[PDB]
RNA sequence: AAGGUGAUAUGAACCGUUAUAACCGGCGAUUUCCGAAUGGGGAAACCCAGUGUGUUUCGACACACUAUCAUUAACUGAAUCCAUAGGUUAAUGAGGCGAACCGGGGGAACUGAAACAUCUAAGUACCCCGAGGAAAAGAAAUCAACCGAGAUUCCCCCAGUAGCGGCGAGCGAACGGGGAGCAGCCCAGAGCCUGAAUCAGUGUGUGUGUUAGUGGAAGCGUCUGGAAAGGCGCGCGAUACAGGGUGACAGCCCCGUACACAAAAAUGCACAUGCUGUGAGCUCGAUGAGUAGGGCGGGACACGUGGUAUCCUGUCUGAAUAUGGGGGGACCAUCCUCCAAGGCUAAAUACUCCUGACUGACCGAUAGUGAACCAGUACCGUGAGGGAAAGGCGAAAAGAACCCCGGC
RNA sequence: UGCUGGAGGUAUCAGAAGUGCGAAUGCUGACAUAAGUAACGAUAAAGCGGGUGAAAAGCCCGCUCGCCGGAAGACCAAGGGUUCCUGUCCAACGUUAAUCGGGGCAGGGUGAGUCGACCCCUAAGGCGAGGCCGAAAGGCGUAGUCGAUGGGAAACAGGUUAA
RNA sequence: CCUGCUUCCAGGAAAAGCCUCUAAGCAUCAGGUAACAUCAAAUCGUACCCCAAACCGACACAGGUGGUCAGGUAGAGAAUA
């Protein structure tokens, strides 16, 4: 095709989380953990292949890993991406 | 090529249970063993808000030293010490003061 | 006033960082030294 | 699970290795941290399954 | 640098010495020249960077033998 | 505590020349 | 092997019990990105490519390869026709890091002289280059003194002597003797005979060490106590009374110890051979020239130019060649003794980033490493760089259920 | 020897030294003193009512009052790096209290063909195959290759999120 | 508008994108121009402070910090009230 079915491993997992997530499901649209290296494109083509739906266009951002607790010391989290998918018409999940 | 293990009958050897007998309910990472019954102490195990939650004084069994536990022989009712090996084609415990093997 | 830390992380970067540093046989002995130190930041990068 | 599939064949082995994938292990992440899975091991293995999987086929074939 | 393609020269410290005996560092460096050197047997010249004893040396040897070192030995030239 | 720099100056400086 | 899924660290969900749980060792596999970084770039962990591959959804992305230098070959190929330089490809090797010991290129000043130039500190500190398991040195153009010795290296003497020295401060040998270890060989070449000694690289074998392991003796009664290993009694093992642990001090509770054993695999070391590369052997030859020496300038020799031998050479010179030449501390004779101007060479010697085991009239938390602790950390500094504090509940968490004041 | 303490200590005669502290404007830590004294960081200024609360001069809401308005309003770059928003807590941080916070804990939040970087282009300048030079380290520089503070295609009005 | 216009001396970056020109080279091809249709535009930044309590000043420090916007009344005014 244009991407391995073996790295369509890209979904890591859905971003169900604040009105944000769902208030922009009830009007188009899904959000997602996705990856790092991920491609838009390629990213889409995992939401078409599993899944099984349609998807106009896919955004992404990154998100900075917040860095706290600790006394002397310090511990931070990892970045991450996020989705932000947007489906055609016919929506189910 | 542990002297003591699992499901096993030992007499205590040393402190408060001096004398007591017992099934080992299980072994301990430490080399220590908590044997069924034997060596108690009185928990006041605080409640936890989200379910489970009302807490109470409570009986239970605590580690101790494998260093302090002995086999316990039955044929002749005292302590043994263990020893190895058959030749068989295995290993095996056998007391010793009497290669009575088990 | 104006003191002397004008802050610039291209400045710094460029006169104190990794390949500047790398770029010079005694830049180099300047890692070595903190590498057998044990230096848990070579030279204050990205 | 090992030498049961030493002898398994190369082409045949990359379908299990697609099926721990395909299946388990993308259904596992997304049923997992959508608060479903409860038994969490199957999350360890499958991916340990798909070590051995890629480590034959690596050693049957050139190596 | 300073080095005599054909005997090795090369500038080496010592010192100066005043009539009380001071001493100041100092090197004492090689005759050098460069000279185009005729060699026939490969109908050209060749420049070698030389000193003089280089030439005295080139001038007993003769100059191939002089280049069969230098090539022995993988002098550019 | 965290509490530890002391950049104490230099004496501190106004004045005195005590005729000489 | 009966228990396991590293630690803070519970919990969840699991896995295993007579052999595919875990754990230990041998050999493999995978091994993102940066970093010598090597496809180009770059503000390290990022941006961008050329060419090859790759798609029953053969686009764009993914992967592989493409740095430079050296050697060798091949093909190409100017001014210039020949020929070179230049250019492409290819095969090999290099590159970077690393504690000391080692050889080499450079090389201070404080300081000492009760000041300071000579002299000292000192060929030290430091910079640099290079290499090995050791390095270097080494097979007399050496000493001796008319008797003799017989490579190099290290140790003790000789001796703080002889000497050097603003004869100040200081520096400081050798001869000869006692010891450690000892080893000797090639090239400067052609003929015959030819791959014959040997060395390295390598495959195999064997033995021996290594990297997991196995077995391993014998204690009970009672008293005090929260707890016995302690006291007292009576037994027992000892080729095992090294040591650690266990509720207080244990040969006989545990782990060991002495002792006896063990390797599927990979390896260090010896031999034994196979393969590669290499030369052995006899006859007859050959015997290290811009060198020795000298002049000038310095430097090395304990030796400061001194009556100064000897060694090295920046500079200008320049022999003899066995009936010859070097040295014997100016120099000459005689005598004696050695053979420079090509190389190789093991041991006695040096060192410890690191591995294992063992030891101490060494420290015990302001000591001892800066660091007994998640320390080169927190912190300070643009940076180089500097650089802390901080160990102990108990035998066992049995780490205080529940009630009361208080602002859940 | 009493008390405390709760596990080590060692006569004797020999032996060996990190062997004795009040001073060194010695070193480290702890604790005094002045003293509940100075001070609480612009003289733009507060008053009251009502909420909440264990507690309100300081928080929330309201009505007045006052202050900046080429700023003391608004958008950024540089620099910071979660300080943004929402719940929750008030020990420590806040020069007072604190129900409040840029403070603790947890959760959320940064959506681009068109803005910007990357990217093409170069200035200063840097690096620099070969190369010239240099005891070593290295120096300079050609071909190039990098380097914006400058050049280079393109989206506007409105709405909506607690953010 | 204006990178204009007038004037003066101290005489006022570079390179690419863009336009055009052709060489080797290709000549039915490929390319070039236009209309319509369609597909592609990745990656990284985007919160918040920014004359300050969030930056440089050891501090919630009367200091330092470049660019942008600029209403009414009086006023020459970005002064001042
Ligand atoms: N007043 C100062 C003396 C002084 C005078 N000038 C100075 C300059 C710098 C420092 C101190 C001083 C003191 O207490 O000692
Ligand atoms: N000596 C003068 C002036 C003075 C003040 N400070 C000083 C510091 C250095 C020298 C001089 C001064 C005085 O005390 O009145
Ligand atoms: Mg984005
Ligand atoms: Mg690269
Ligand atoms: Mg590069
Ligand atoms: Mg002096
Ligand atoms: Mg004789
Ligand atoms: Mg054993
Ligand atoms: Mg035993
Ligand atoms: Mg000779
Ligand atoms: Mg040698
Ligand atoms: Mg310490
Ligand atoms: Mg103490
Ligand atoms: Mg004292
Ligand atoms: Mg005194
Ligand atoms: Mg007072
Ligand atoms: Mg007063
Ligand atoms: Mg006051
Ligand atoms: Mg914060
Ligand atoms: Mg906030
Ligand atoms: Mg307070
Ligand atoms: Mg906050
Ligand atoms: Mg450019
Ligand atoms: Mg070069
Ligand atoms: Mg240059
Ligand atoms: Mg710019
Ligand atoms: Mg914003
Ligand atoms: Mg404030
Ligand atoms: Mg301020
Ligand atoms: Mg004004």
């Amino acid at each position: 095709m244009i991407r391995e079915e073996r790295l369509l491993k890209v979904l890591r997992a859905p971003h169900v989380s604040e009105k944000a997530s769902t208030a922009m499901e009830k009007s188009n649209t899904i959000v997602l953990k996705v990856a790092k290296d991920a491609t838009k494109a390629e990213i889409k083509a995992a939401v078409q292949k599993l899944f099984e739906v349609e998807v106009e266009v896919v955004n992404t951002l990154v998100v900075k890993g917040k860095v706290k607790r600790h006394g002397q010391r310090i511990g931070r989290r990892s970045d991450w991406k996020k989705a932000y998918v947007t489906l055609k018409e016919g929506q189910n999940l | 090529a542990a002297k003591i293990r699992r499901d096993d009958e030992v007499i205590v050897l040393t402190g408060k249970d001096k004398g007591k007998r017992g099934k080992v309910k299980n072994v301990l990472s430490s080399g220590k063993v908590i044997v069924e019954g034997i060596n108690l102490v009185k928990k006041h195990q605080k409640p936890v808000p989200a379910l489970n939650q009302p807490g109470g004084i409570v009986e239970k069994e605590a580690a101790i030293q494998v260093s302090n536990v002995a086999i316990f022989n039955a044929a002749t009712g005292k302590a043994d010490r263990v020893g190895f090996r058959f030749e068989d084609g295995k290993k095996v415990r056998f007391f010793k003061s009497n290669s009575e093997t088990i | 006033m104006k003191r002397t830390f004008q802050p610039s992380v291209l400045k710094r970067n460029r006169s104190h960082g990794f390949r500047a540093r790398m770029a010079t046989k005694n830049g180099r002995q300047v890692l070595a030294r903190r590498r057998a130190k044990g230096r848990a930041r070579l030279t204050v990068s990205k | 699970m090992k030498a049961k599939e030493l002898r398994e064949k190369s082409v045949e082995e990359l379908n299990t290795e697609l099926l721990n994938l395909l299946r388990e292990q993308f259904n596992l992440r997304m049923q997992a941290a959508s608060g479903q899975l409860q038994q969490s091991h199957l999350l360890k293995q499958v991916r340990r399954d798909v070590a051995r999987v890629k480590t034959l086929l690596n050693e049957k074939a050139g190596a | 640098s300073r080095v005599c393609q054909v005997t090795g020269k090369r500038p080496v410290t010592g010192n100066n010495r005043s009539h009380a005996l001071n001493a100041t560092k100092r090197r004492f460096l090689p005759n050098l020249h460069s000279h185009r050197f005729w060699v026939e047997s490969e109908k050209r010249f060749v420049t070698l960077r030389v000193s003089a004893k280089g030439m005295r040396v080139i001038d007993k040897k003769g100059i191939d033998t002089v280049l069969a070192e230098l090539r022995a030995r993988g002098e550019k030239y | 505590h965290i509490c530890v720099t002391s950049k104490w100056f230099n004496i501190d400086n106004k004045i005195v020349d005590h005729r000489p």
